[PDB]
């Protein structure tokens, strides 16, 4: 089978700025390739056909080119709803094979998170089990630090944490850290406190309330 | 590694 | 216009075998051919095999032992049967057609089977408010949820006031507890005065368990 190799697996780009997906062939396939589109939670997306052929329906800022063994797809002004995954196709050779895929991430400026925390509901409390959901809201970039304490103790190990795919619309990423207790033991506190950390905060930021 | 929750490359 | 509209995700327990229908909208399979592909997180896109116009088919090297594709062209559907499933076989599974009848540029795709292989048990989430208050809001803006807890397999789909409502929606990607079931939370932005006068509904389906839920998130 051919091998296809996606380089690099990550680019991270600036709106505006061209950018370019490499595909090599470990063998001649001269201009049999197709390039994909995949954002998050879909289907794949049909860019190019035979290296440079465009597609009805496909902004003309997409483009590929190469011939052989290594192949480029390209975007002249990268948008923010071109936030996905791409994938290149050869098909001079059953069976058709795929590369692996190549992540586009997009820079844009410092976003402080908004952080709101939520205690849990009466509701699940029947069940015998705590959730308590501290949500970090549209924020960049990704790296965060939530933190957990319960009357001053810290909280090690029973939270998880969530993060959003990157917006297409606004390139911000969001996050949920759930902590969870068994009722008992959260009956047995009173203070819940998600303290927040992030590059656009200048100091860390603590919500918090009491059980009640 | 491709994502089945996301579809998405992790 | 062109469609193609697969069966809903399911549990499949190892060993045993797998089965999804692709039904076809906009053309006859009598003239296109159907193609099934699979994405998976060890080897990513593969293609699995195609039922032809006349209903010859090839299968990837791989798999012609265990894949069978048969189709109805009076009823417009494509059948995709796999045995002997393990884990790695956990995969999303894509019947595509290609913009001419023998080629294989895949223009048209299906929505894609998550089809999990395990030997647990289908469990449907329970559903509990993340309710807006003073500790979930900021200049004119509450922020409130859903919790979807405790399901398996993946995966669920949520949706807000029964899809009219989407923007300023995050519904965060299931992690895997130590119990072995999925949670997540999906959230959204709201202005906060609001919230005496529209309801706010989570439309929680979990199509593996038939479960279906609408929860009402009020402010406590």
């Amino acid at each position: 089978d051919i091998l296809l190799t996606q380089s690099p697996v990550i680019l991270s780009v600036s709106p505006g700025e061209r950018v370019s997906f490499s595909c090599r062939a470990s063998q001649s396939i001269g201009t049999n390739i197709h390039w994909y589109q995949q954002r998050t939670n879909g289907s794949p997306r049909l860019l190019i056909k035979y290296a440079s052929e465009s597609i009805s329906g496909i902004p003309s800022r997409f483009s590929g080119s190469g011939s052989g063994t290594d192949f480029t797809l390209s975007i002249n002004s990268v948008e923010s709803e071109d936030i996905a995954d791409y994938y290149c196709q050869q098909n001079n050779n059953w069976p058709t094979t795929f590369g692996a895929g190549t992540k586009l991430e997009l820079k844009r400026t410092v976003a402080a998170p908004s952080v709101f925390i939520f205690p849990p509901s009466d509701e699940q409390l029947k069940s015998g089990t705590a959730s308590v959901v501290c949500l970090l809201n549209n924020f960049y970039p990704r790296e965060a630090k939530v933190q957990w304490k319960v009357d001053n103790a810290l909280q090690s190990g029973n939270s998880q944490e969530s993060v959003t795919e990157q917006d297409s619309k606004d390139s911000t990423y969001s996050l949920s850290s759930t902590l969870t207790l068994s009722k008992a033991d959260y009956e047995k506190h009173k203070v819940y406190a998600c303290e927040v950390t992030h590059q656009g905060l200048s100091s860390p930021v603590t919500k918090s309330f009491n059980r009640g | 590694q491709f994502d089945l929750s996301t579809r998405r490359l992790k | 216009q062109v469609q193609l509209k697969q069966s809903g995700p399911g549990l499949v327990q190892p060993s045993q075998s797998l089965s999804i229908t692709c039904t076809v909208s906009g053309f006859s399979l009598t003239n296109y051919g159907v193609h099934w592909v699979r994405q998976s997180p060890g080897k990513g896109l593969e293609w699995l095999g195609v039922i032809w116009s006349g209903g010859n088919t090839d299968y990837n090297t791989p798999f012609t032992s265990r894949l069978s594709i048969n189709k109805d062209n009076s009823k417009s559907q494509v059948f995709f049967k796999m045995n002997s499933l393990q884990s790695n076989d956990t995969a999303i599974y894509y019947c595509a057609r290609a913009l001419t009848y023998y080629d294989y540029e895949f223009a048209y795709w299906g929505q894609g089977t998550l089809v999990t292989v395990s030997a647990a048990s289908t469990k449907g989430p329970s559903v509990f408010p993340l309710a807006p208050s003073s500790k979930s809001t900021s200049g004119g803006t509450a922020a409130l949820g859903c919790l979807v807890k405790d399901y398996f397999p993946e995966p669920v789909t949520v949706s807000w006031n029964s899809g009219a409502l989407t923007s300023g929606v995050h519904t965060f990607p299931a992690v895997l507890q130590s119990s072995g079931l999925y949670s997540l939370s999906s959230v959204v932005t709201v202005p906060s005065s609001s919230l005496g006068t529209q309801t706010y509904i989570c439309n929680v389906n979990h199509k593996p368990s038939n479960t279906k839920v609408d929860k009402r998130v009020e402010p406590k």
